C-alpha cells in the first residue's frame, strides 16, 4: 500500500575527502606587504559568515583522521617552495672559507669570522668578502678551512629579502557540494561524538605558525587544559596539550648587526652579516616563572586523570636527535631560533617575575619539515630582533617502558609538523552532500 | 531554516525545505600554476555530481521535481517501520542509514518501472 | 534573424527566436602551457552558466518551455505599464532596465509558487 | 545485454536497452604535469557532449523521455523503407548510415513544430 | 489580472569581462614561417563571418575602461616571453671587452670594435671573438675597458635567429555564452552612445605591431582625422590621432653586415656582428615633405575643434627621458630602430619630394615593455635592411601649465603600449549574454 | 502516416579520435619498483574487465591510420623525457680527456681508458677522474686528445641510477563517451572489415618495449605467421612480420664491472664504469640455429602469397645508416645494445643448437627516437648482464628497383618506433558513441 517516492534536496551527508579554497580575510595587501600567505590565497573572505546551528544533531569526529590536516600540509609546503623559486641561488657560496674566531667582546666560539673569493656580475672578476657565521652553518673541511654545511649536499638559495613570511590567519573554505561540520563541544577530546555541530562554508581563520615543540599563537582552550591523543596508553603516539591560559615568550636576538650586500651575477643580490655593532650576547627567551610553574602544573593534574591521580609525573628535556628536532624551532622576525627548553622541563609532581631564561641558536641554513634537499638561507636582519610569542600549547611524549612505578617521565617531543595543524583543525570535519533519496509513501504515481 | 538547517528535523518536516538544498548545489557559479588547475577540477567535479543526480531523476521520470511518486511498491524488506514514524519521528539521516543497503535496488527497480511505462505509452 | 537579430525587436515579436540564442549557449561544443587553461576555464565556465539557468527553470516548473506560465501575479510595483505597449512597443533591452530591482524578487517568488504546487501535487 | 550487446539487433529489439547506454555518457562520475590537464579535458568534453545531446532533446520537447513521438511527418525522401523492415529486419548502425545527410533536416523541422507548438499552448 | 511568465532565449546582454580567442586566419604557415604569431593562434578564422546589423539597437562604449585593451595586452607579453623560453642565453657574454673604433670610413664614434675571451664547447678552452657592436649596448667598466650594458642588471637571453617576430592579422574571439558589439559610427570618438552597432563572434584582424610614439600599419579613419583621448584637456592624458590618410617612411640600415656564429656551448649557437662591407653610414628614415605637412595641416584643424579656432598649436620633439621613450622605436626587418622624430615636429600653425630624413640609432640589446629583467639580444641580420612602413596615427601630448596664451604644445609623447592597441580595439566592445527573464502576461499556469 | 519518433540511447557509433587513460594493473609498486612505467600510470585496471560480444556487427578497421598509436607515441616520449627531468646533469663531463687503449687481455681497440679533471662540491676544488669508456662515445679533438661524442651538439643528463625504466604491460581504457572496439578475426591483415567484434573499454596490457629492427616480447599471432603491411607493392612501406611462435635470444654483457662514483656537485653524484675484474670479452646475443632457420623459412612460405611461389626470396642485412638504424638496438638491464644482425639474414629460398652468435656494441650516450636533442647517459651497471628475450617479429622493408626476376631482397630495415606499437595497437578501434538519433513510426504526438 506504500510506494516508492523520490526526494530531491534532501539534507542528508557523508564523508569525503576533497580540496578546500585558501582565503586571506584582506589582513595584509598583496602588493604592499609582499606577504606569501597573502599572495596565491587572495580569496577574499565571507564579510557576514553566517553559521547555521544543527538543531539535534548528532555526528562523529576524528582529530587523527582527518583529511584537513593532510590538505594543510601539503598546500603550506608547495607554498613555501613556489615563493622560493624566483630567488637569486647561491650556489657561487660553495667555495673555501679562511676562517678565525670573532675579534669582539664576546663570551660565548659561536661566531667564525669568514673571508672567501666570491663571484661578481662579470666572469673576469672575483671579490673579496668577509662575514660572520654562526658555527651552526660552517663545517670544517679537514686560517683554519671551512666550508658551508650544505655544501656536501644540496643547492641552496637565498629567500627573497622583499618577502614576508609572517602568518596572517588563513580559512579554509568548502567548494560547491560540500559543508563542514564544527564541533563546539568544550571538552570535545578529538574523537567521538558531539552534540553541538554547526555548518560553515568556511573555518575560522588559522595562522600557520610553524613552532615545532611548543604550540605558539594557537587557539585556547576553554574552561579547562585539554589533552588529546591519538591513543593514551601508546607512547609513539604524540600527546597534543591545549591550554586554556596562555603564557609569553619574549625572544630577543641583541646583536646590532650590519647588513650588508654585493652583486654576485647579473642582478643577483647577496646579502650577507657584515659585523656587529657594540659586544656580543647570546640569544635568548624569557617566560616568567610562576606562569610557567602553574602552565605544568595544570597539565599535570590533567594527565593524572589519565595516568591515575596517585601517580608521580615528572618532565624531562629532549631525549636527542638533530637541533630542529630537540630544540624549540621557530620563525621570530625572519630569524630562525633554535632555542634550548631543557630550562622548561626539569621537574616532578606528587601528590619579581624571575624569568627562566632559555639560551638559544641561531642558524642562517634551514631544512624545512625535515626534507632533505634544497636549503633556505636567512638573510640576516639589520638591527635588533625582539618578539614576544604566546605558549598555547604543548607537545608531549612519553618515554614509555615503564614497570609500573608510576613515575612517568614526558619529554617536548614531536616535531612532525603535520601536529601543530592538527591542534586547530580538529574541530572541523568535511562532508559531501547527497541530496538525493527515497522513502515509502502512500501515494502511487498516476497510472498512464 | 537555512542551508542543511533542517538536517535535524524528521522527514516530513525536512521535505518543506528542498529547494535550499537543490540551490546550493550549484553555488560554484559564485566562487599553470597548480593552484589553479586544483580549483578548476573541483568545478568540473561539482559539474558531474549534479548531473549524475539529474540524469537518474531524468531515467526514473522525475527530472522536474522535488518530489515524485512511482509505480514501484515499497519492500517490507527495506523498511518495515511504521509510516508514521518514518515521516514523523525519524530524520533523513537515520533514514539514510537504515536503508543503505537498499539504495542500488530501490534504483534499478525505479529504471526498469519507467522504461516499462514509456515502451507503454508509445 | 541570426543571433541576436531581434535585439532591436518588440518583445513580442523578439519570443518568436528564442530558440536562436537558446542554442548559441553550448555553441562551445564546436569550438601545461597557460594558453591551454584559459580555454579551459573558459569551456568550464559557459557550463557552469547554462546549468545555473537551467536548474532555476527546474525549479520553478520550466524545465521543458522556452515559455511558461506561473500562479505568481504581476505586481504593478514591478511595472505599472500597459500590456500591450510591454509587448508591442517595448523591447527586452529595455524592459529588463526597466525591472532590473526586481528580477531576484520574482525569482523568489516563484520558487515559493512552485514548491507548494508540488507539495500539494502529492 | 550490456553496453552496446545491442548494437546487432534490430531497431526495435535495440529500444528495449535504450537506458544502457543512456547511463553509460556520465560514467566518467567514477573515472601542472600535463597528464592531469589532459584528464581534465577530457572530463569537461564528455560534459559538453552530454548537454549538446540533452538541450536537444529539450529544444525538441523531449527532455524527460527516452523516447517520444513529435508532429513532424515522415518523408518518404528520406526513406521509403517498409515501416517493418525498419524496426524487425535493419539494425540501428545501418539506418544512421541509410539517412545520414537528413539528420538536420529533421533536427531543424523538430525545432520549429515544438516551437510551434509552445507559441500555440500559450 | 496578469501574471508572471517565463522567457528563456531573451536577445539581451551585459557589459562583462572575460577571455578571448586567438585566431591566425592562415596568413602564415607555422612550420615554414617560424612566427610566434602563427604558433600558439593555430585556432583558423571563420572564412564567412557573417555579421549581424542590429537594428534599432543604442548601445555605450567606452575605449578607455575596454578590457579587451588589457588583454591584449597581457597575452602579447606572454607570448613574447614563452618564444624565447627555449632560446640560447648569453650570459657568458658578462666579460671584460677590450674596445677600440672602428677602422673605416665612418663619419659618426657610434661603432665600437672589440674583443674578448668567450667560452667554447668544451671548459677547458676559451676563444677570441671579435665583433662590432652599437655604442647604445656598450658601457665602460672605469684598447679601453668595456661591458655590455645589461651585465649589472640582468640576464640576458637571444632571441632565436629562426624565430619570426614580424605580425600578422589577428582576429579575437568570444567563447560560446558571450558576443562581441561592434561600432560602425565613422565619428566615434571612443565614449558614448553608438547607433550603428553589429553583432559578431569575432574582431577583424589586428596587427599587433610595436611603434611606441607613431601608430604604424594600423586602419586608417574614414572621412575625417579623428582624434580621441579620455579627457580632452587632461594634459596628463594622451591624445590618440588616427589618421584618413596614410603617410609612408621608408627605413634603411644601410651598412651591410657579415654575420658570423660561434658555439659557446653544447649545440649553444651564438650570432655576432661580425664586420662590415663597404663605408659606413648612418640609420635613417625618410618621410616626404608635403605629405608630413598636410598630415599636421590637417590634424591641427582638428585639434582647434578643441581648443578653439583663434588657437596656435605648436608642435614639439620629445621631452626627455630614456631612446625605448623619446625616440620612435620600431622592429624593420628584426632589427630595432630608435628614430629621432624631432625632424617632424618643429612647427607652429596659426589661424622633388624633399624628404625629411630622421636620422636613427640602432641597439641590440632591448628591454621590452619597459620592464626591468632580462633583456633580449637581437642577433644581426646578414646584408642590408629595408622597409617601408605606414604611419596610420600618432600620440601627442600637451605640455599643460598654459596661461591661455593659446600657444599650446603638443609632443610625441606617451610610450605606453597598451595605447597602440586601444587604437584599434577602440571599435569592439564584448557582453555576457542574458537569456533569462521575465514579463507579464494575461495567462495564468493551469492550476493543479 | 509516419512520423518522426526521437529515441535515446542508441546503440550506434562514429571512428573518432580522443584521449585514453593510462592503467598500471599493479604489477609494480610506484614506491619499491620506481619503474617509471608505473608512476604517472597508477590507475588502476578492472580486476573482472568484461568483454561485450557484439554479434552480427560487422566493422572496418585500418592499423596504418589508427590514431592510438600516435597516442603511445607521444606519451611514451613524453613520460621519458619526465622522468629524466629531475636527473643530475653532466655538462660538467664536456672537457678533454687524455686517453690510452685498456691494459687487459682484451682482442677486439673497443674501450678507451680516459682520464680528466672533473668538478667537486667545492668550486675551488677538481678532482682527477679514471674511467673507460667504450669508443662509440668518444671522438678525437685533433696519451690523445679526446671528447665526449655529444658535446658539440647539445646536453648530456644522466639517467637516474634509481630508476627503472623495465616495461610492464599497460592497458589503454578509453574516457567516458567512448569505446575500443577490438578485432579478433585469426587472419586479420591489419585493414578491411572483421566480422568478429568484441567492445571492450581497455586494451589488453602491451609492454612498451623499444627494440628498432626484431620485435620482442610481443604477443604471437594464432594459427600462421601473419605479414601485414600497408601496401604490399610499395617498397617504401615496412612489412611487419608476427610470428605465431617464439625465438628465445640469450644476450650478454660479460665484463664483471666495478661501478664506482664520485660527487660533482652539491649533491650531484656522478656513475661511472671504474674498472673491469677478469678479462675483456664482446658484447653478444645467442640464438639456435635451427630455430633461426625454421622461423625464416616460414615468413618466405607466407612472402610467396604476396610474390608467388615460383619466386626466390634472399635476405640481406642492413644498407646502411647510424647504429641505432642498422644494428638492433634494444634495454637489456638498463644496458644499451647495439647488435649486428647481419647474422641473423645471410640466406636465400628457392622452390647441439649451433646457435648463431651476433657481435654487438654498447654504447652509453643514447639519443631516443631519433631525436636532435639531449643525450641520455645511461650508468654503468654494477657486476655482469644477461637477459633472454623473445622474438615476437621481424620489420622487413624491400629493396626493390625489381626487374621482375623474382629474386626479391628483404632487409631488416624500418627503425621507427610507432612501428612497434602499431604491432599490437593492430586489433583495436576507438569509437565516439552517439545515442542520439530518430526513426519513423505509426505515432503521432499527442496533439495540443
Ligand atoms: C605571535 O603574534 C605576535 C603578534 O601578535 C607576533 O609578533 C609580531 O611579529 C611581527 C614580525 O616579526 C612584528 O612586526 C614587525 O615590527 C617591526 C617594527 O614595527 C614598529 O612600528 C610599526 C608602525 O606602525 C608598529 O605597528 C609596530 O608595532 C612597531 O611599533 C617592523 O619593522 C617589521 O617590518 C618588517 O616586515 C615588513 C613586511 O613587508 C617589511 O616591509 C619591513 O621592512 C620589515 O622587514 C614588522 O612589522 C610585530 O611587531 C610583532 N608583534 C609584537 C607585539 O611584537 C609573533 O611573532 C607571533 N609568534 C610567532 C611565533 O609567529
Ligand atoms: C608594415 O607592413 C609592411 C608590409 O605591408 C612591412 O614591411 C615588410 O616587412 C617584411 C619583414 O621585414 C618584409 O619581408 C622580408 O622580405 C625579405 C625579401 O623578400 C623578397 O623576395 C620575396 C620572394 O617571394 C618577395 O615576396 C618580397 O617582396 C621580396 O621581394 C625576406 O628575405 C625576409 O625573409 C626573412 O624572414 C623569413 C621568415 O621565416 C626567413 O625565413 C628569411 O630567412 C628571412 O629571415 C622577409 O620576407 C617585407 O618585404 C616588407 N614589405 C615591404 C613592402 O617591404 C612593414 O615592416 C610593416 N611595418 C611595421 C612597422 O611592421
Ligand atoms: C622480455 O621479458 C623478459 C622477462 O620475461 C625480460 O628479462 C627480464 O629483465 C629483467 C630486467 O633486466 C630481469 O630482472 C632483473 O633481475 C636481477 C636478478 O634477480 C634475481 O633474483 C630475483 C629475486 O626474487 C629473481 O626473481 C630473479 O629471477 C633473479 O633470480 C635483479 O637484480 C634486477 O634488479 C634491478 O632493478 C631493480 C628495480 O627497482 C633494482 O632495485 C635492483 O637494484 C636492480 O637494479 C632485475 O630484477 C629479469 O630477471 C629478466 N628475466 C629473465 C627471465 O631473465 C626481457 O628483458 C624482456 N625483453 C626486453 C627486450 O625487454
Ligand atoms: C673579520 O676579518 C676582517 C678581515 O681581516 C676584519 O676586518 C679588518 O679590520 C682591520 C682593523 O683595523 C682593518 O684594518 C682591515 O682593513 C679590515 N679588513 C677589511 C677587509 O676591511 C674584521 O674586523 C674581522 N671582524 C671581526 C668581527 O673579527
Ligand atoms: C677589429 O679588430 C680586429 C682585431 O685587430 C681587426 O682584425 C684584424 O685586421 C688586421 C688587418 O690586416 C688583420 O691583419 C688581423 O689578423 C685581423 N685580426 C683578426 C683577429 O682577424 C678588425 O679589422 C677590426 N675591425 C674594424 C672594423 O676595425
Ligand atoms: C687506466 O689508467 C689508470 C691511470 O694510469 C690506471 O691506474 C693506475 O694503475 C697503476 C698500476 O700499478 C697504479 O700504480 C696507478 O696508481 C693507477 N692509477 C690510479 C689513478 O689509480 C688504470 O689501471 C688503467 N686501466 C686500464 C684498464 O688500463
Ligand atoms: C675559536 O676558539 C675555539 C676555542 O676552543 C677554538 O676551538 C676554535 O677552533 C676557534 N676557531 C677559530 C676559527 O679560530
Ligand atoms: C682567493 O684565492 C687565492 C688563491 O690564488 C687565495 O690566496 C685567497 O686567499 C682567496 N681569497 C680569499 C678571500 O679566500
Ligand atoms: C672613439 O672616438 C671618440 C672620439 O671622441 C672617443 O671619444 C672614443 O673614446 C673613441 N673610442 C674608442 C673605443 O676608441
Ligand atoms: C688503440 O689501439 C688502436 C690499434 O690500431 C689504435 O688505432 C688506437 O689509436 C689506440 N688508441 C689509444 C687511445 O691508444
Ligand atoms: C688537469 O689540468 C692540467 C693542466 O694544468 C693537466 O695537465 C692535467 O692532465 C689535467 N688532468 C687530467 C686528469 O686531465
Amino acid at each position: 500500500n506504500l510506494w516508492v517516492t523520490v526526494y530531491y534536496g534532501v539534507p542528508v551527508w557523508k564523508d569525503a575527502e576533497t580540496t578546500l579554497f585558501c582565503a586571506s580575510d584582506a589582513k595584509a595587501y598583496e602588493t604592499k606587504k609582499h606577504n606569501v600567505w597573502a599572495t596565491h590565497c587572495c580569496v577574499p573572505t565571507d564579510p557576514n559568515p553566517q553559521e547555521i546551528h544543527l538543531e539535534n544533531v548528532t555526528e562523529e569526529f576524528n582529530m587523527w583522521k582527518n583529511n584537513m590536516v593532510e590538505q594543510m600540509h601539503t598546500d603550506i609546503i608547495s607554498l613555501w617552495d613556489q615563493s622560493l623559486k624566483p630567488c637569486v641561488k647561491l650556489t657561487p657560496l660553495c667555495v673555501t672559507l679562511q676562517c678565525t674566531n670573532v675579534t669582539n667582546n664576546i663570551t660565548d666560539g659561536e661566531l667564525k669570522n669568514c673571508s672567501f673569493n666570491m663571484t661578481t656580475e662579470l666572469r673576469d672578476k672575483k671579490q673579496k668578502v668577509y662575514s660572520l657565521f654562526y658555527r651552526l652553518d660552517v663545517v670544517q673541511i679537514n686560517n683554519k678551512e671551512y666550508r658551508l654545511i650544505n655544501c656536501n649536499t644540496s643547492a641552496i638559495t637565498q629567500a627573497c629579502p622583499k618577502v614576508s613570511f609572517e602568518p596572517i590567519p588563513i580559512h579554509y573554505c568548502a567548494p560547491a557540494g560540500f559543508a563542514i561540520l564544527k564541533c563546539k563541544d568544550k571538552k570535545f577530546n578529538g574523537t567521538g561524538p558531539c552534540t553541538n555541530v554547526s555548518t560553515v562554508q568556511c573555518t575560522h581563520g588559522i595562522k600557520p605558525v610553524v613552532s615545532t615543540q611548543l604550540l605558539l599563537n594557537g587557539s585556547l582552550a576553554e574552561e579547562e587544559v585539554i589533552i588529546r591523543s591519538e591513543n593514551i596508553t601508546n607512547n609513539a603516539k604524540n600527546i597534543l596539550v591545549q591550554l586554556n591560559e596562555s603564557v609569553q615568550i619574549n625572544c630577543t636576538r641583541p646583536n646590532n648587526n650590519t647588513v650588508k650586500s654585493i652583486r654576485i651575477g647579473p642582478g643577483q643580490w647577496f646579502y650577507y652579516t657584515g659585523d656587529i655593532i657594540g659586544d656580543i650576547r647570546q640569544a635568548h627567551c624569557n617566560v616568567s616563572k610562576a606562569t610557567w610553574n602553574e602552565t605544568l602544573g595544570k597539565v599535570v593534574k590533567q594527565l593524572r586523570k589519565h595516568f591515575g591521580n596517585n601517580t608521580i609525573i615528572r618532565f624531562a628535556n629532549s631525549s636527542g636527535g638533530d637541533l630542529e628536532v630537540t630544540t624549540h624551532s621557530f620563525n621570530c622576525g625572519g630569524e630562525f631560533f633554535y632555542c634550548n627548553t631543557s630550562g622548561l622541563f626539569n621537574s616532578t609532581w606528587i601528590s619579581s617575575n624571575d624569568s627562566i631564561t632559555l639560551p638559544c641558536r641561531i642558524k642562517q641554513i634551514i631544512n624545512m619539515w625535515q626534507r632533505i634537499g634544497q636549503a633556505m638561507y636567512a638573510p640576516p636582519i639589520q638591527g635588533v630582533i625582539r618578539c614576544v610569542s604566546n605558549i598555547t600549547g604543548l607537545i608531549l611524549t612519553r618515554d614509555g617502558g615503564s614497570t609500573n612505578s608510576t613515575t612517568e617521565t614526558f619529554r617536548p617531543g614531536g616535531g612532525d609538523m603535520r601536529d601543530n595543524w592538527r591542534s586547530e583543525l580538529y574541530k572541523y570535519k568535511v562532508v559531501k552532500i547527497e541530496p538525493l533519496g527515497v522513502a515509502p509513501t502512500r501515494c502511487k504515481r498516476r497510472v498512464v | 531554516l537555512g542551508f542543511l538547517g533542517a538536517a535535524g528535523s524528521t522527514m516530513g518536516a525536512a521535505s518543506m525545505t528542498l529547494t535550499v538544498q537543490a540551490r546550493n548545489l550549484l553555488s560554484g557559479i559564485v566562487q599553470d600554476t597548480h593552484w589553479g588547475i586544483k580549483q578548476l577540477q573541483a568545478r568540473v567535479l561539482a559539474v558531474e555530481h549534479y548531473l549524475r543526480d539529474q540524469q537518474l531523476l531524468g531515467i526514473w521520470g522525475c527530472s522536474g521535481k522535488l518530489i515524485c511518486c512511482t509505480n514501484v511498491p515499497w519492500n517490507s524488506s527495506w523498511s518495515n517501520r511504521n509510516l508514521s514514524e518514518i515521516w514523523d519521528n525519524m530524520t533523513w539521516l537515520q533514514w539514510d542509514k537504515e536503508i543503505s543497503n537498499y539504495t542500488q535496488i530501490i534504483y534499478g527497480l525505479l529504471e526498469e518501472s519507467q522504461n516499462q511505462q514509456e515502451k507503454n505509452e508509445q
